[PDB]
DNA sequence: GCATCCGTGAGTAGAGAAGCACAATTTAACACTTTTGTCAAG
DNA sequence: CTTGACAAAAGTGTTAAATTGTGCTATACTGGGAGCCGTCACGGATGC
């Protein structure tokens, strides 16, 4: 929704985002016909 | 009068840079460093060891 | 201000120029063209190149520390004339002094301009230099008469010469202005037709929406034309130690085998035109271009043995049918060709 | 100082971190231990040479023993560039070969 | 004969030039409809030659034997093509460029020579701090100025244009001191403001015009508007005062009267001698006079200061703006000229007898100096060969731009790093031809350095120049020769 | 690598072996002969099929590479003969 | 995070297109331009380690 | 003497986001003789 | 062996459309952007 905050009128519409990827009932995905992997990936947690 | 001279020891890796041949230096580390100076003192490689022979 | 970023560096400097108040603009700008029509004033009357003369002006202006010779003899020539001329030189000296400053204190312009265009193929002090270009042109262009402030009518030329360079100098392999309009055209075409239709547009779809004299065949090759290079250094792997350029052969320079089978093509046919007669065979090797390396006209082949043109097509084409039947029954060409 | 990173600070000429101390002249070493600090004195015929070892360093040498030039007072690596200028080329070639030889 | 010796050198732009067939002046690579070099870019036949044997770029000539010969009409020699591998070109820089070689490679062969300062050489090389070739009798501070002194961008301004300062005033006040007044440091020009520097003081647009008629009348300068006659002036029935764009806005006077200008809008303070004239002026704006130089009068009013000329064409008078013609200038062309000055054979002689000096740093230090002073005399390299003034460009088939079986083409990040000098050399010498300022030609400048690096070696100095839509540092000539990756490790030594 | 037919790498240790053993000719081919020495491998190939011995090696395009590329670098890289006489290794093919 | 990477450019250009103006007729679908989104998101199935 | 930032180096294979106006230059479609290429005459 | 004869094949001079290069838009707009630091020891210089 695009808001003016002098005019006090509201526009809503659904705008399209783009693809999202989707995940298949194995976890692994099909990225330009060919299957991957997301390795998972370990770090330092944040904190203090 | 003589020049008087005292020995000296380095690493296998100063040796290595500091030896006449640019080529072999060069093609080892501090290609940079090598090549500047050599340019600079306008050096003339011999072709005496194996890696100047081998590079040409 | 900043060794290291010549960005900061560049900011820091156009900082110690103070922005102009609207009173101080409307002076400089009104010195400029005052030079401007001074120097043409001076040229009806001196006889030069009228941009002979603003380059002996603006040479003294920038000073020494920017022929030598001959801008000294102009300004002498200039000076000589009377007290009424040499007016006109003092509003060229300083009109082309205001145009100095007037550039000066307008380079916040051109960097709030230039930050707009980023990420389209030229790092931002290229984009400024571009506008800066543009700057330039606009303050030889801008007209104080018309009341309108600078900004106004610089951003255009500024806007205008940074898209101008962006069109020319983004690409490794240079489009023209129109090809890179219509190239923006259409991506801005399939941009919108994918957010109408949820999905990546076809080439007949987008052709319809560019409108008449566009068909799917258009799109697809200015598509194919604005495909840019790929980089022979681009990584392959996780290991920055293979590249696009290592798997890339070289078609060019023939190859061993290729430069072998030449040589014994050549070797059998040397001895397949050794049956031939001594005239005969060299007949077939000017007129092929075996030895100088073109074909011979006939003509050409008449005047080095003192015949007609129609006397070599005879010995030619008996050759030819002696070497067809030599060939019968050795056969030892006939590998050569496949 | 084992195994390979001992072979190539060998190799390197590299100064050793916990480095030995060698006397820089021949003579007669005498201890002066203190609860406060060490320190040793070469004893000459008419030099005094003077070294301030820390008070957890293994010396291998007692009181009246003559030692030589460059002769490691304390136990640990030498310093071949300390070598050199103390006993000369030879005593350092001699040392690079048996060090390395012993990895 | 047999290959013996090989011998490195550094290359002259003498020699750079020798070895080039062409000038390579545009960034233009291939034509993309065509597919076919483009005339002076990186890949023109007319420089490098025939992309195939024995044919020319037009068509016309197609055989072996015009060995040798250059067609008239597309300019391209008739030879084998194998020759792009070989042949090379070159680009004309506008303005001399450092290689960066000489200066980032610790200790820098340039700041050696001319006892810089890895600092101080970076400060000059990329235009941040000036370097004194000739004082010319400049004063800075009370300190006269020596040759090969740094100068910061405010101290060169001083000296180079003068010191002066605009002290804006409130909106409807009135200045106390009135034009052409000798103010003094602390004086103040106005009630809420004071000049922070001594000199004299003149209005820039007074905001109200008092005229009073042999009766005063009070008039309104709009900010479109100008005076043109000075305050004191004697002003006759229907003379112009103020100057407008539209003649019924323009304010004559109604009689005879005397101008008095008030409300000025700032005040500007600049330390200058003014000198008053009355006949013709023998001088212009912008010019540089020293004492004792005639100014206006043709031998009756001369300048007794150094400083530069700005005639004044409504207050009657020539001011002097205190200044002085120094001689400091930035980049490598400041560097260049520095080692074409210095002779060799008298700084081998100055540091030798340091040598004799009893303190060892200063012996170890004269001997690093010695050394690259004695290696320029001995190999007979001259020392301002290490600042490029003809960038010797790669032939075209060492950088290929080759199209790939699929139909894309693929190149090498140099022709990149190429167009990218190309482009910043030929905007400079537009910029020069159209008199830019000189802060727009110092950035220009600065960024040709910085191509330059970047086309020698990328990432050495500064952010690595990498090509849009990846964060890939550009492949530049040392990285191709350097490391694991480089010529010699991977297809010298190894094959 | 196989699926570009390619050969196997002849790296600086295979290098190094060679030249503990002696095998000078040996290396020489490697570096010359049988990788980029153009006129050479040609010339290797076409004996060869003739029933003939290779010709005498060459200089190799790499080190032609390495001289043109050291000279983008404004360095004057030359190589001379027994009189310290410049010797052409482009066949005079980038003369002026 | 890639997810919100392409999302922050994709809110940049959106104040860009607000800075140009033309609010008379301004929509959501106008100021919005996923292509920042999607470049980021391609990105990360296809070239992340 | 010492402390610090910079620059150097760290195994080998293989296998993988502007638009328009107008001028200026180039391309391509024409026509044209011009020149081969040739097929019959002695 | 010449010498005519042909129909191309090739060269060539215009002319047109297609392509390419250049200039110009007048409310006012005047200092950026992304990073953002888990390795180690080694010289070598560069100043406190
Ligand atoms: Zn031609």
């Amino acid at each position: 929704q695009l808001i003016h905050k002098d005019t006090g009128l509201i526009k809503e519409d659904e705008v399209f985002l783009g693809h999202i990827p989707l995940m298949t009932e194995d976890g692994s995905f099909i990225i330009n016909g060919a299957d991957r992997v997301i390795v998972s990936q370990i770090h330092r947690s944040p904190g203090v | 009068t003589p020049v008087a001279w005292k020995p000296l020891l380095m690493g296998v890796t100063k040796s290595a840079l500091s030896t006449k041949s640019w080529l072999s230096a060069a093609s080892f580390q501090n290609t940079t460093h090598v090549l500047t100076e050599a340019a600079i003192a306008g050096k003339k490689d011999e072709l005496i060891g194996l890696k100047e022979n081998v590079i040409l | 201000i900043s060794t290291s970023d010549p960005v900061r560096q560049y900011l820091h400097e156009i900082g110690q120029v103070p922005l102009l108040t609207l009173e101080e603009e409307v002076e400089l700008a009104r010195k400029v063209e005052e030079g401007m029509e001074a120097i043409k004033k001076l040229s009806e009357i001196t006889g030069l190149d009228p941009d002979l003369i603003r380059e002996v002006v603006r040479a003294k202006i920038l000073g020494s520390a920017r022929d030598p010779k001959t801008v000294e003899e102009i300004d002498q020539k200039l000076k000589s004339l009377p007290k009424e001329h040499k007016r006109y030189l003092h509003i060229a000296r300083e009109g082309e002094a205001a145009r100095q400053h007037l550039i000066e204190a307008n380079l916040r312009l051109v960097v709030s301009i230039a930050k707009k265009y980023t990420g389209r193929g030229l790092s931002f002090l290229d984009l400024i230099q571009e506008g800066n270009q543009g700057l330039i042109r606009a303050v030889e262009k801008f007209e104080y008469k018309r009341r309108f402030k600078f900004s106004t009518y610089a951003t255009w030329w500024i806007r205008q010469a940074i898209n101008r360079a962006i069109a020319d100098q983004a690409r490794t392999i240079r489009i023209p202005v129109h090809m890179v309009e219509t190239i923006n055209k259409l991506s801005r075409t399939a941009r919108q037709l994918q957010q109408e239709l949820g999905r990546e547009p076809t080439y007949e779809e987008i052709a319809e929406a560019m409108g008449p004299g566009w068909d799917a065949k258009r799109v697809e090759e200015t598509l194919k034309i604005a495909q840019e290079p790929v980089s022979l250094e681009t990584p392959i792997g996780d290991e920055k130690d293979s590249f696009y350029g290592d798997f890339i052969p070289d078609e060019h320079l023939p190859s061993p085998v290729d430069a072998a089978t030449q040589s014994l093509l050549s070797e059998e046919l040397e001895k397949a035109l050794s049956k031939l007669s001594e005239r005969e065979a060299m007949v077939l090797k000017l007129r092929k271009g075996l030895i100088d390396g073109r074909e011979h006209t006939l003509e050409e082949v008449g005047a080095f043995f003192g015949v007609t043109r129609e006397r070599i097509r005879q010995i030619e084409n008996k050759a030819l049918r002696k070497l067809k039947y030599h060939e019968s029954r050795t056969r030892k060409l006939r590998d050569f060709l496949d | 100082t084992q195994g390979l990173p001992r072979v190539i600070e060998l190799f390197e000429a590299r100064r050793p971190k916990a480095k030995a101390v060698i006397s820089e002249i021949d003579g007669v070493v005498r201890i002066e231990e203190t609860e406060e600090k060490l320190s040793v004195f070469v004893e000459s015929e008419g030099f005094s040479k003077e070294y301030k070892l820390p008070k957890e360093a293994r010396l291998l040498v007692k009181d009246g023993d003559y030692v030589e030039a460059g002769q490691p007072l304390t136990r640990g690596a030498i310093d071949p560039h300390q070598l050199l200028e103390a006993k000369g080329p030879e005593a350092v070639e001699r040392y690079l070969v048996e060090e390395i030889q012993k990895v | 004969k047999e290959v013996r010796k090989v011998r490195i050198a550094l290359a002259s732009p003498e020699k750079i030039r020798s070895w080039s067939y062409g000038e390579v002046e545009k960034p233009e690579t291939i034509n993309y409809r065509t597919l076919k070099p483009e005339r002076d870019g990186l890949f023109d036949e007319r420089i490098f030659g025939p992309i195939k044997d024995y044919e020319c770029a037009c068509g016309k000539y197609k055989r072996q034997r015009f060995e040798g010969k250059v067609c008239e009409r597309c300019g391209v020699e008739v030879t084998k093509s194998i020759v792009r591998r070989y042949r090379m070109g070159h680009i004309e820089l506008a303005t001399p460029a450092a290689h960066i070689w000489f200066v980032k490679d610790v200790p820098s062969k340039i700041g050696t020579l001319l006892d810089l300062s890895a600092t101080e050489l970076e400060q000059v090389l990329y235009f941040s701090k000036y370097i004194v070739l000739d004082p010319k009798g400049a004063i800075l501070n009370g300190v006269p100025v020596e040759k090969r002194q740094l100068l910061t961008d405010e101290e060169y301004r001083e000296l180079r244009y003068g010191k002066q300062e605009t002290y804006p005033l409130p909106p409807g006040v009135d200045a106390l001191v009135k034009d052409g007044e000798e103010v003094v440091k602390g004086q103040e020009l106005a009630p809420g403001v004071v000049s922070r520097l001594d000199g004299v003081a003149l209005y820039r647009f007074p905001r109200r015009v008092r005229v009073e008629y042999v009766e005063p009348k009070d008039y309104r300068v709009q900010p479109h508007m100008n005076v043109v006659v000075p305050e004191g002036a004697r002003v006759e029935a229907g003379d112009k005062i103020v100057a407008a764009i539209d003649p019924e806005e323009e304010v004559i006077a109604e009689a005879e009267g005397v101008v008095h200008l008030h409300e000025p809008a700032s005040i500007l303070v600049v330390k200058a001698r003014v000198y008053p004239f009355e006949d013709d002026v023998e001088v212009s704006t912008g010019d540089r006079v020293a004492p004792g130089d005639v100014l206006a009068d043709g031998g009756k009013v001369k300048s007794d200061v150094y400083g530069r000329v700005e005639v004044d064409l409504v207050r009657n008078v020539v001011r002097v703006v205190e200044s002085y013609d120094i001689d400091a200038r930035m980049g490598a062309e400041a560097i260049q000229q520095l080692l074409k000055e210095l002779d060799l054979e008298a700084l081998e002689k100055e540091l030798l007898e340091e040598m004799k000096h009893p303190s060892r740093a200063r012996r170890a230090k004269a001997r690093k100096r010695l050394e690259v002073v004695r290696a320029f005399l001995d190999s007979g390299n001259r020392p301002e060969w290490m600042i490029l003034e003809a960038v010797p460009v790669l032939p075209p088939d060492l950088r290929p731009m080759v199209q790939v079986d699929g139909g894309r083409f693929a190149t090498s990040d140099l022709n990149d790093l190429y167009r990218r000098l190309i482009n910043r050399n030929n905007r400079l010498k537009k910029l020069l031809a159209q008199g830019a300022p000189e802060i727009i030609i110092r950035n220009e400048k600065r960024m040709l350095q910085e191509a330059v690096d970047a086309l020698l070696d990328n990432g050495r100095r500064g952010a690595p120049v990498t090509n849009p839509g990846s964060d890939r540092p550009l492949r530049s000539l040392t990285d191709i020769l350097s490391g694991k990756q480089g010529r010699f490790r991977q297809n010298l030594l190894g094959k | 690598g196989k699926a570009q037919f390619g050969g196997q790498r002849f790296g600086e240790m295979e290098v190094w072996a060679l030249e503990a053993y002696g095998a000078a000719h040996t290396l020489q081919e490697m570096l010359t002969l049988k990788s980029d020495d153009i006129e050479g491998r040609n010339a290797a190939y076409e004996a060869i099929i003739k029933g003939e011995d290779v010709p005498e090696p060459s200089v190799p395009e790499s080190f032609r590479v390495l001289v043109k590329e050291l000279q983008a670098l404004a360095l004057d890289v030359q190589t001379l003969d027994e009189k310290d006489n410049p010797v052409d290794i482009f066949e005079g093919l980038a003369s002026k | 995070d890639q997810f919100r990477v392409g999302l922050a450019r994709l809110a940049r250009g959106v104040r860009e297109r607000m800075l140009m103006g033309s609010e008379d007729s301004l929509t959501p679908a106008k100021l919005v331009n996923s292509r920042p989104l999607e470049a980021a998101i391609r990105e990360f199935f296809s070239r992340s380690q």
